[PDB]
């Protein structure tokens, strides 16, 4: 099995066999073949989910602040 | 029975549902295996079980008015 | 430019950049059957529309020019004296 | 209809960073969104002037705390309305 | 419920007239910022405490990251526990 | 330009001529003002009557099949 | 410049027709011109439906009250 | 002789036909599908004059013939407002299920035909017979022709897939088959008026409960047990799968409407609430799997089980609307699942030899028409309104939230997740890019035949679902005889 | 009248969608954008008619659900708050089909871009005119429907694709 | 009142709604019984959709002071959604309750 | 009732299912293919009658234990001293999955077994009249709606009359709020 990992991480100007999916033609496929594909969930790549749940913390704090 | 068009079967793409065909062959009572066969059989359904035998018949909406109360027990 | 396509596909709306020569022709005919329809249309609701407020004798309302519940209080309205 | 113009006019490009200029350009396109900007943001006398407006002073005119609440909210969200406009 | 009579005689001219003030107070403020001193924002976006509220709002509230994630990858796994397991 | 035409099709005249044949049919079928049915609404009413021809026929059956219920109790149970 | 309308209908290159197969004949005069012989009787098959019954004396009790206007 | 044995008969006759007509000349297998296509026609004719002769609001039982012969097992055949709508469906979908599988079978071919019009009989009988063990009789004579209409004409894992339905069905069907026999000890015949009359102790039927329930849920089926539906609904050949699904798929929805309503209603109502458990479960865990599947019609067959969970869950709220709601659902899957699959299985299968969705994106380019009853037949799997599938789905949800409120918001979870499967394997093929690069050369759109039959099923599930009261009207005085229960001001009236 | 308002929209949504081959591209722009611009004069009247006359139009044309106690009509009816709605729909998507004859005029398929657009506007009709509750679902599901087929009208965007799925399932 | 149709002979129950007295052997009669509670119960819930139907032409008659007009209409409607459900004769025919 | 001596019992199934046991290595000695001796019966075969006493005793102990726990003769304690038996069968594999799944089948049989009946013996007999009882049972089509309430209950749909005066008193009661819905019509 190879890493479980999005082919919207791969390149989008190598020479895919496939450009719109980025896969070569006899690749090897993840059993997760069908989320991982171009047409799938997206990753956000912005901040890890740690910090997020902080930052909606301090939007919800202050919004609290201000009803206060 | 009919000859189809042409493909490029993918030898890689192939195997995976040749995989996915017998994975069934290959399970194994793990630990890991038992947790996930006990929850989703027994513990969801029995959850959803109690709850729909301790509500039974415990509200109607029917006709209800102002004064009167949705509880039916 | 135009796109390149396959011109053996058949589609029920034309395709690709498809305007046939006759267009005018069958576009007048399909303007007939549609405004043939809407006729039956409009036929149905003047005796099939119901109202419980009626309107005023001189306000303008075009519907007292085609709605039978309408045209049949001002005709008997007009019988008095 | 307006924004819809001015990315015809380009490339189909979208990007704010990429356009600029382009008051010239796009005469008529630029008076009809300042129309509408002028409106979103309910300059007095616009048709939002009669409509947004009248939902902030009803807001502070229901004599409550969640009343004064979502009118000082809702305007904060006005003045960060005029600043994207 | 009806505030119709508070909205028109209650409220006072301030809170009356005050999205009017702000708007034509940003305005001229945005304006001067975006053209006169062009130089403010990227000290702000450069800041990293302007880094992080910058890419907190681009970001929508982080909002889709999280449903995508937290949400939709969810029930895809749980659809994948369901059918291997 | 070109001048390859289109026909309006078979299909626009049986969407047409299955709109047209609607309002036809259904404009003869009304009943009318008020009763009066129609000549083939009384032969339809006619041929399916059965006024207690289903009912006359299935409470002889239940008797029947009600007796062979109490006859095979009374053979099954007997004395040994 | 708009482009001329095109297409296989049925895949018949604009040469040859479509062959019929076999199943077009029952299927065309049998098969619909059953539904279509079904639709036009439908329409004169009296309704032996609850509600038509039920509407007629419910209306009728209505009458006693003055819930419905009684044209007697 | 009744009118009821001439449904009956004619596909006997037209078997006859099929293996007599080579003594009269090397004949062509086009003669053979002719043959057998024309007397599925001619079943519908008379299905069609026996609706327009029934009767919308009798409580007798319909074109009945007086035997007065008695024997032991005799046929008793008796059509019902419950009833009939079952045997329309039959009727229209098995010509379907022929013209749909026309130049696919390739082999074998009067076989083939013998074992589709042997089908059409025996599940015509099982609406049409007026007792429970001669119901059991036909539900389980459709097991032998079964295994081999997929052993002869299906696919890769053929085998296994007719041991799995042949296997399950058998044992599914033997605990029904106790609780039949106590019946009939107990009241000495099976016959449905001398039952009906009947009311049997409490224990009893919560011991006939388990056992007529024990069969039904292996032949939903529900989640735990559906193994043989996902391998037969889909090794099977297309005209297998039709009736599969729309058909053999409904004699136990039809069946608790005979065997557990009206003569075990006390059991019925007391584990109703194990029902619902079991029924909420499988419309979740069959909606999770739904969207993981990489196999196309093995994707349909699972829409199957989250479709049928909610017509059970209607057919057990003990309300006029949740019973009519289960029929117009189990009609409305019966025309949308059999043109999934002339989709899936009859189409794509014909033009790639694969099932597999990694092969397949954006066959739109190609393949307009397809892509129009595609999405079509997608949007009312989906239960989108304008579909007799939206009807079915919400009368059969509010009797299960009116009955048991708590699970029917676990079953209206469907609403979101039925669409989630529908439009993502549609997007995957119709659209999704671009055509596909697996495919060489270019795939033709749909030919006329293919065209014709997906045009008639879904104009059936259009329109119907316009007017539905087409078939509420014979529904409504013959379902208001399987509801249980009083009002205090209406009941026991002097 | 009341009733023409309802059809015209989906009228010449099926000449564009189903008939774009007979008509062509300007056909189905003309026909499209014709007929939504008469429902438009109509409506303007029926805001006259209702709403300065405090007359409201009830229409009722046969059932849609018929069982014990739920009885649902195809059925319309036309109050104050209907045709304030209507006013704004009905401009905006005359307007926008005028302004469409020209931002797609490069595009492939101008006869099912036209077709989704009179399709969307008879939902929007339907889901404000309806007398039950039921019936307003029949438009707000319809224009979910038109919705997904217009964010997705170039459905060789997988971008387009995601958004779609996005909008359906919200 | 308004004359009863011919259509409404056929189907008219002749018997009264109930199974007291009544010999189950006797299918005729049981089946008549069975059919007489059927009917009731069905007229019933149809002279709710007929008071529901005055009901609404009298709400858009009225339109603002529906609150005061409708009324006497909206009670026959409140009780009949209380008073009738079709229920079936199931229970009724399995089991015997007396005033007393 | 009379409490009964766990131990003696236990034991008495251990010799009775060991002993039969006991016979079966003998079959395995006697055909044994080479010149094993007799003691092999005890050292080749021991444990296959050490299985069989393992689980005799552990079936009719813990039966026998359970019958004395809850105080009561029934079909039950057949399942609990049949899910103890089953246990044991699955230490001697050394498989946890074993343990579960003999446990479980072995369990089910011998509840199944009870709860039936004795089937294996003489079925018990009613002494009575069969023409009557299974007439009985098909003639009672009417019931005393006290009967059906018993099992199902008030409520679900079954509105007995008289069941709104009742719930008036219920509601009173639970919750202790009188009951006064509103006219809903502004005259009488
Ligand atoms: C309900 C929900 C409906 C949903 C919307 C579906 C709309 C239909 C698909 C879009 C239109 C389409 O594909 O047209 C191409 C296709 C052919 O287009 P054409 O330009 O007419 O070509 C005519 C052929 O050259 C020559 O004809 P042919 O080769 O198509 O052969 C077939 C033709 C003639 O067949 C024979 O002569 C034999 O018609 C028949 O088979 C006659 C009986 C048809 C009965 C249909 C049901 C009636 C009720 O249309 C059809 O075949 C459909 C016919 C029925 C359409 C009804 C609905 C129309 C729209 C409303
Ligand atoms: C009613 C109007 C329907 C218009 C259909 C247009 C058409 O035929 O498009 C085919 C089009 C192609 O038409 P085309 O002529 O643009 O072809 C373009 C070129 N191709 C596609 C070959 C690359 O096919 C599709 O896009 C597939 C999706 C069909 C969507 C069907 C729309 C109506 C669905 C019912 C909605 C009802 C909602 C109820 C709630
Ligand atoms: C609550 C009930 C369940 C809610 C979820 C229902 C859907 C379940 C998952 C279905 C996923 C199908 C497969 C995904 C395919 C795909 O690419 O979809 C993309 C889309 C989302 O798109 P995206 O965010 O991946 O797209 C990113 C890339 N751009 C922006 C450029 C397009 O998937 C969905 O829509 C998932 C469902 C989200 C539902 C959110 C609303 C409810 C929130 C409640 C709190
Ligand atoms: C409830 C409580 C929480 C909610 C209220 C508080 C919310 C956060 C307030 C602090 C952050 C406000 C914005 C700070 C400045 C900033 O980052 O603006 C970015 C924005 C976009 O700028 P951009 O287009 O990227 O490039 C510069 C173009 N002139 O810049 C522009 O649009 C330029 C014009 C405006 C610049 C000044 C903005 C001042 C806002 C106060
Ligand atoms: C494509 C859509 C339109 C399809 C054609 C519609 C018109 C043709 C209808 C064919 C069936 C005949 C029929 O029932 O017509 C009824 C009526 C015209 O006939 P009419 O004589 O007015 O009937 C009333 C008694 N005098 O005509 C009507 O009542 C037509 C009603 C059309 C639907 C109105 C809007 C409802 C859905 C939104
Ligand atoms: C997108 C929607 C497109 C719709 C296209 C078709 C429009 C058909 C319009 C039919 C208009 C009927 C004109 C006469 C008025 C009704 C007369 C009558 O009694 O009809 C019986 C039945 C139900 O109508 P009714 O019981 O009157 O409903 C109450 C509100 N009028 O009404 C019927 O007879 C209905 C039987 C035909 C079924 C129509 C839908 C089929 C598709
Ligand atoms: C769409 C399906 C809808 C039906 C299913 C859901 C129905 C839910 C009905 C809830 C209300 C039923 O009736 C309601 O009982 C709850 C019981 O806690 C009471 O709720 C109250 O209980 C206590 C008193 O005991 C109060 O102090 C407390 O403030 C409040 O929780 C309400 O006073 C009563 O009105
Ligand atoms: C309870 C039993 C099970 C129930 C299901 C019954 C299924 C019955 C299947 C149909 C009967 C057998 O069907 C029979 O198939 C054989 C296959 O060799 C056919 O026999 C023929 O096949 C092909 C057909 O082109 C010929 O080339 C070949 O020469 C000849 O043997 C017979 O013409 C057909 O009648
Ligand atoms: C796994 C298998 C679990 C059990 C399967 C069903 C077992 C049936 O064995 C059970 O025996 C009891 C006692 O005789 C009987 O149960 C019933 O018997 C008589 C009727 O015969 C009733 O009046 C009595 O109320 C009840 O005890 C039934 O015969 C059956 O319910």
């Amino acid at each position: 099995n190879p890493p479980r990992i999005k082919r919207q991480f791969r390149d989008p100007h190598a020479d895919w066999w496939d450009k719109q999916e980025r896969r070569n033609f006899g690749e090897p496929v993840h059993e997760d073949h069908d989320i991982l594909g171009m047409f799938s969930p997206y990753e956000y790549t912005w901040i890890t989910p740690g910090k997020g749940l902080f930052q909606i913390g301090l939007f919800i704090a202050s919004f609290l602040g201000l009803c206060y | 029975g009919l000859q189809h068009y042409k493909i490029a079967m993918d030898p890689a793409l192939v195997r995976l549902g040749s995989m996915i065909s017998n994975r069934y062959k290959y399970f194994r009572w793990t630990k890991r295996t038992a947790l996930v066969s006990f929850m989703y059989v027994v513990v969801v359904p029995s959850t959803i079980g109690y709850l729909a035998y301790k509500t039974d018949g415990l509200w109607d909406l029917r006709a209800k008015r102002r004064g009167d109360l949705i509880s039916e027990r | 430019p135009k796109i390149p396509y396959p011109k053996h596909v058949w589609s029920p709306a034309g395709g690709w950049y498809a305007q046939p020569a006759n267009w005018k022709q069958n576009t007048a005919i399909f303007g007939l059957v549609i405004f043939g329809i809407t006729a039956m249309v409009w036929k149905y609701s003047a005796e099939h529309e119901v109202r419980h407020k009626m309107p005023e004798p001189d306000r303008f309302y075009p519907s007292r020019y085609w709605v039978k519940q309408i045209k049949d209080y001002e005709r008997a309205q007009k019988e008095k004296q | 209809l307006g924004a819809g113009s001015v990315i015809h006019a380009v490339a189909d490009n979208q990007d704010f960073r990429k356009f600029g200029g382009l008051i010239s350009y796009l005469p008529l396109t630029y008076s009809v969104m300042l129309i509408a900007s002028l409106s979103l943001v309910a300059f007095p006398f616009m048709t939002g002037f009669y409509s947004k407006d009248f939902i902030l002073e009803s807001a502070y005119g229901q004599f409550s705390f969640s009343g004064v609440a979502v009118y000082i909210i809702a305007t904060i969200g006005a003045i960060f309305t005029t600043l994207y406009s | 419920h009806e505030i119709m009579i508070d909205t028109e005689f209650a409220v006072p001219v301030l809170f009356k007239l005050l999205p009017f003030i702000f708007t034509i107070s940003f305005s001229v403020i945005a304006l001067t910022l975006s053209e006169l001193l062009s130089e403010l924002v990227i000290y702000f976006k450069f800041s990293r405490f302007g880094y992080n509220i910058f890419g907190f709002f681009n970001q929508r509230f982080l909002i889709e990251f999280f449903y995508n994630k937290y949400i939709t990858n969810l029930i895809l796994n749980l659809g994948g526990q369901i059918t291997k397991i | 330009g070109h001048n390859v035409e289109e026909p309006l099709g078979a299909a626009f005249y049986i969407a047409v001529g299955g709109i047209a044949s609607s309002f036809v049919i259904y404009n003869i079928s009304r009943p009318g003002p008020n009763g009066e049915p129609s000549s083939l609404h009384k032969w339809f009413s006619k041929i399916s009557d059965y006024k207690d021809e289903w009912e006359t026929r299935n409470t002889l059956m239940a008797a029947a099949l009600e007796q062979a219920a109490h006859d095979k109790h009374l053979l099954l149970t007997a004395e040994r | 410049q708009y482009d001329p309308p095109t297409g296989w209908l049925w895949g018949v290159r604009p040469g040859e027709k479509y062959q019929n197969e076999g199943w077009e004949g029952p299927f065309f005069y049998g098969f619909w011109g059953s539904l279509i012989v079904f639709a036009i009787a439908y329409a004169y098959k009296p309704d032996t439906s609850i509600q038509t019954w039920a509407l007629e004396e419910a209306r009728r009790r209505l009458e006693a009250e003055g819930i419905l206007e009684d044209p007697n | 002789m009744s009118l009821l044995y001439v449904l009956l008969i004619i596909p006997i006759i037209g078997i006859f036909l099929i293996s007599t007509i080579d003594s009269f000349y090397f004949f062509n297998v086009s003669y053979y599908k002719k043959i057998a296509l024309i007397t599925t026609i001619l079943n519908l004719i008379v299905s069609l004059i026996i609706y327009i002769l029934f009767d919308f609001s009798n409580n007798q039982f319909q074109f009945i013939q007086e035997n007065l012969d008695l024997s032991f097992y005799d046929i008793y055949l008796g059509v019902d407002g419950v009833s009939i709508y079952f045997v329309l469906l039959t009727t229209i979908i098995m010509p379907i299920a022929l013209v749909s599988n026309w130049n696919s079978i390739t082999n074998n071919i009067k076989s083939y035909l013998i074992i589709m019009l042997l089908l059409e009989t025996l599940l015509l009988a099982v609406f049409l017979v007026l007792d429970v063990l001669l119901f059991y009789i036909f539900f389980e004579s459709i097991l032998p022709p079964l295994f081999i209409l997929i052993g002869l004409f299906g696919s890769s894992n053929k085998v296994r897939a007719s041991f799995y339905i042949f296997l399950y069905t058998l044992l599914g069907s033997l605990f029904l088959l106790l609780s039949i026999l106590t019946m009939s000890s107990i009241v000495g015949t099976t016959y449905f008026d001398v039952l009906l009359k009947s009311s049997f102790e409490y224990t009893t039927q919560l011991f006939l409960f388990f056992g007529i329930f024990i069969a039904f849920a292996v032949k939903t089926p529900v989640w735990g047990l559906n193994s043989w539906l996902l391998r037969a609904h889909v090794e099977s050949p297309l005209g297998g799968s039709i009736v599969l699904a729309a058909i053999v798929l409904k004699l136990s929805l039809y069946g608790v409407f005979r065997l557990i309503l009206p003569i075990l209603p006390q059991a019925s109502l007391n584990l109703t609430y194990i029902v619902y458990a079991i029924g909420a479960i499988t419309v979740l865990y069959a909606s999770f799997s739904t969207l993981r599947t990489v196999d196309v019609k093995e994707l349909i067959a699972y829409s199957s089980v989250a479709h049928a969970a909610i017509y059970l869950m209607g057919v057990f709220s003990n309300t006029i609307q949740g019973l009519e709601g289960a029929i117009l659902l189990g009609l409305a899957h019966g025309f949308v699942s059999s043109g999934l699959f002339i989709c899936a299985g009859g189409i794509l299968y014909d033009r790639t030899g694969t099932r597999l969705i990694y092969f397949f994106r954006g066959l739109t380019q190609i393949m307009p028409l397809f892509s129009l009853f595609f999405f079509i037949l997608c949007l009312g799997n989906a239960g989108t309104p304008l579909t007799l599938n939206f009807v079915g789905e919400f009368m059969s949800l509010y009797g299960t939230l009116e009955r048991l409120p708590i699970a029917g918001m676990l079953a209206s979870t469907s609403i979101i997740f039925s669409a989630a499967y529908s439009i993502y394997m549609y997007n995957r093929i119709a659209f999704g890019g671009s055509v596909s690069l697996y495919f060489i050369d270019c795939f033709r759109d749909l030919t006329k035949r293919e065209f014709f039959i997906l045009f008639t099923l879904v104009s059936f599930t259009v329109i119907l679902g316009i007017y539905p009261s087409f078939v509420l009207d014979g529904l409504h005085y013959n379902i208001s005889s399987v509801v249980y229960g009083i009002e205090p001001n209406a009941s026991y009236l002097t | 009248m009341y009733l023409s308002i309802i059809i015209l929209p989906l009228l010449g949504s099926v000449v564009s969608g189903f008939f774009g081959r007979k008509v062509g591209v300007s056909g189905a722009q003309l026909i499209t954008c014709s007929s939504v611009i008469i429902t438009t004069i109509l409506s303007i009247i029926a805001f006259f008619e209702v709403g300065f006359n405090n007359i409201p139009v009830t229409i009722n044309i046969f059932r849609w659900i018929d069982s014990e106690w739920f009885i649902i009509n195809w059925g319309f009816q036309y109050d104050s708050l209907t045709v304030s709605m209507l006013i704004p729909v009905l401009i905006i998507s005359s307007l926008v089909h005028i302004y469409s004859i020209s931002y797609m005029s490069s595009d492939p398929h101008n006869q099912r871009f036209f077709s989704y657009l009179s399709l969307f506007t008879f939902m929007m009709i339907i889901l404000v005119t309806a007398n039950n509750y039921l019936l307003m679902f029949v438009g707000w599901e319809g224009v979910g429907v038109c919705s997904y087929l217009l964010v997705s009208f170039w459905f060789t965007r997988i971008a387009a694709n995601q958004s779609s799925i996005s909008a359906f399932l919200t | 009142p308004t004359p009863e149709s011919e259509a409404f002979l056929a189907k008219k129950p002749q018997v009264p709604p109930t199974f007291d007295g009544v010999d189950y052997e006797d299918n005729k009669r049981l089946k008549q019984a069975q059919d007489a509670i059927i009917r009731e119960q069905w007229v019933q819930v149809m002279m709710g959709r007929l008071v529901r139907e005055e009901l609404s032409k009298c709400y858009y008659r009225e339109g603002v002071n529906h609150l005061e007009k409708c009324g006497k209409l909206r009670e026959r409607y409140l009780q009949l959604l209380a008073n009738a459900k079709v229920k079936g004769y199931l229970f009724e025919q399995q089991n015997y309750w007396s005033k007393e | 009732y009379h409490p009964k001596d766990a131990v003696h019992l236990g034991l008495k199934g251990a010799a009775v299912v060991g002993g039969i046991g006991l016979l079966f290595a003998a079959v395995r000695t006697s055909l044994a293919r080479k010149n094993v001796g007799p003691w092999a019966i005890f050292t080749r075969n021991g444990k296959l009658a050490a299985t069989f006493a393992a689980v005799g005793g552990a079936y009719d102990f813990t039966r026998a234990a359970a019958a004395n726990l809850r105080e009561k003769e029934d079909w039950v304690n057949n399942g609990i001293g049949g899910l103890f038996a089953g246990a044991t069968m699955g230490l001697t594999t050394g498989r946890i999955p074993r343990v579960l799944g003999f446990a479980a089948l072995t369990g089910v049989v011998l509840a199944t077994a009870e709860y039936a009946g004795s089937g294996l013996r003489g079925v018990f007999k009613r002494d009575v009249d069969e023409y009557e009882r299974k007439e009985f049972l098909r003639k009672n089509r009417r019931r005393p709606i006290e009967e059906t309430l018993a099992e199902i209950g008030e409520g679900r749909g079954i509105k007995p009359p008289g069941y709104y005066e009742r719930r008036a008193q219920r509601l009173k009661e639970k919750y202790g709020v009188d009951i006064n819905p509103v006219c809903a019509d502004p005259d009488q």
